């Protein structure tokens, strides 16, 4: 049941070993996070390994990597690190990541925009949760991404046409178009941001 | 340092 | 191995402070080793309240080596201090 | 707040009087509880969102602040949730060490 | 004393026989009530060659000073805490005993996760 299972104890033992190994060599932690691991492990690694706060040192270096997967993983890792550690330098790296996403909005093509912004959009909810000063930057970025992604929805004919559904209520929490999926992801992320900030 | 939390008390020599 | 010679150092405060600084380490092994240091030094720092608080806090930790070291430190400090023993 | 600032700079200028100054702050917190309550985020350096560094224990200015705060929190249970985690740990430490000053 | 010495010799030499667990429970209860010094030997010889039911029924029933030996056996002959005849073990653990917190401390840390989950399901629902 994700808490009273053998998998939880195995995860704790592995997290303890990784904590010891990262203390013994932080360069191993830097190399592993440059290689990357599945993002399902990210909350487990951030919560269970206390020496994960040193990842904020090379997240500015990791987010500058040419490969898109490295930048996606850097943003997703900083997402959990800002929740775990709300540092002033964590805020600086969060501002850097917001600027990187704003720049990659205007650098990447439409397929690359989908493949980059679908995983990294839930990171903005955690960025807003850790740093309430980031509300203006996150909301301006979300307006920009949504207005960019509505335009190529209008470019091609669509099977569901989300422009008409601009007046929709709060919905409950497969072969759809990538642009419409990205529009729904933007709407979902602003829904979670507003729900988090209201609570 | 990886061995200390960022919120841990600092050591002043 | 040098328990009889550590009663003649007389710069107790800064020595114990620079050992005690790595009770705040996130490593449970380092915390356990420091608890064993405090229990080893309990002859020359009785009624040292931050050591008592560290033993009390580490007795409730989730790491087995840290709890065992806290038990060892509590056994040493209870022998050398009655104010530690009563709580 | 002015009384606390003057007591703290007296503590800096004369560290021998720390027990008397702690008694002063115990009596000030215990008898002026509602007035200390809005002052708490100004005394404990509690950022609204940043995770604050744990203050150095056994630093006589910081115990003096905590003795004032905890004695104010004894008679007013309205806002004891303004404490952070390390302030609760320090509350346990002062209850173990300075139990004649800090109350339950 | 003579009969328990004879039974100890018989179990040491010979193999098992018609057990009749009610008779074994009655004999162990009688030896507990008379406080025989050969009780540990008799339990060792009986359980060397369903003992879970016997020990659980003995503990569920005064035991006095002999309860610790039965608790040690229940810990040792039953490999888990609630694995065989679970109704008696739930009656031992949760019911309306002085040795109960020790059995709870065992069951929290000795039993497996499916057993703990089944226990909380039957305890709540």
């Amino acid at each position: 049941d994700n808490l009273l299972c053998n998998l939880r104890e195995v995860q704790c033992l592995i997290c303890c070993l990784l904590h010891q190994m990262y203390i013994a060599d932080p360069n191993i932690a830097k190399l592993v996070h440059f290689q990357g691991y599945p993002c399902e492990l990210l909350p487990l690694t951030v919560a269970g390994i206390p020496s994960m706060h040193i990842c904020l040192d090379f997240i500015p270096e990791l987010i500058a990597q040419p490969e898109l997967e490295k930048q996606i993983f850097a943003i997703q890792l900083l997402s959990h690190l800002c929740i775990q550690y709300a540092l002033p330098k964590s805020l600086s790296v969060a501002r850097l990541a917001v600027n990187v996403m704003g720049t990659l909005l205007t650098v990447l093509t439409q397929a690359k925009r989908y493949a980059f912004f679908m995983p990294t959009l839930p990171s903005l909810v955690s960025f807003c949760r850790a740093f309430p000063p980031l509300y203006e930057d996150i909301m301006s970025l979300l307006i920009q991404i949504g207005q960019v992604c509505a335009s190529d929805v209008a470019t091609q004919t669509r099977d569901i046409d989300p422009i008409i559904t601009r007046l929709q209520q709060i919905k409950e929490k497969g072969s759809m178009d990538p642009d419409v999926q990205l529009c729904h992801c933007i709407e979902r992320t602003v829904i979670e941001i507003i729900n988090m900030s209201v609570s | 340092s990886p061995s200390y939390s960022p919120t841990s008390p600092s050591y002043s020599p | 191995q040098s328990e009889k010679h550590l009663e003649k150092i007389l710069n107790v405060d800064e020595f114990v402070k620079r050992i005690f600084s790595v009770i705040h380490s996130n490593d449970p092994v380092a915390r356990a080793i420091t608890l064993r240091m405090l229990g080893s030094l309990a002859s020359i720092i009785p009624e040292r309240k931050n050591a008592h608080h560290s033993i009390r806090q580490s007795l409730d930790s989730h790491d087995n080596v840290e709890v065992e070291a806290a038990v060892f430190a509590a056994a040493n400090f209870s022998a050398q201090s009655k104010d530690f023993a009563v709580g | 707040h002015l009384a606390l600032v003057e007591l703290l700079k007296n503590l800096t200028k004369y560290p021998t009087d720390r027990d008397s100054i702690w008694k002063c702050l115990k009596f000030l917190g215990s008898r002026h509880p509602t007035l200390v309550l809005p002052l708490v985020p100004e005394l404990l350096s509690t950022h609204p969102f940043f995770d604050t560094a744990e203050p150095d224990m056994d630093d006589p200015a910081y115990i003096a602040v905590l003795v004032l705060i905890f004695n104010a929190a004894k008679t007013c249970p309205t806002m004891p949730a303004l404490f952070s985690d390390h302030t609760f740990r320090h509350y346990a430490y002062l209850r173990d060490s300075l139990s004649h000053l800090v109350p339950a | 004393s003579s009969t328990v010495r004879a039974v100890i010799a018989t179990l040491r030499s010979g193999e098992q026989c018609s057990v009749e667990p009610d008779l074994i429970s009655k004999v162990l209860q009688g030896l507990i009530e008379v406080r025989s010094p050969h009780l540990e030997e008799l339990l060792t010889a009986f359980f060397s060659a369903k003992p879970v039911v016997v020990v659980s029924s003995l503990l569920l029933q005064r035991l006095g000073p002999s309860s610790g030996l039965l608790v040690d056996w229940l810990e040792m002959l039953d490999p888990e805490v609630v694995s065989s005849c679970p109704d008696l073990q739930l009656r031992l653990l949760f019911s309306r005993p002085s040795f109960r917190p020790y059995l709870l401390t065992l069951f929290t840390h000795q039993s497996s996760w499916p057993t703990l989950h089944q226990c909380i399901r039957v305890l709540l629902g």
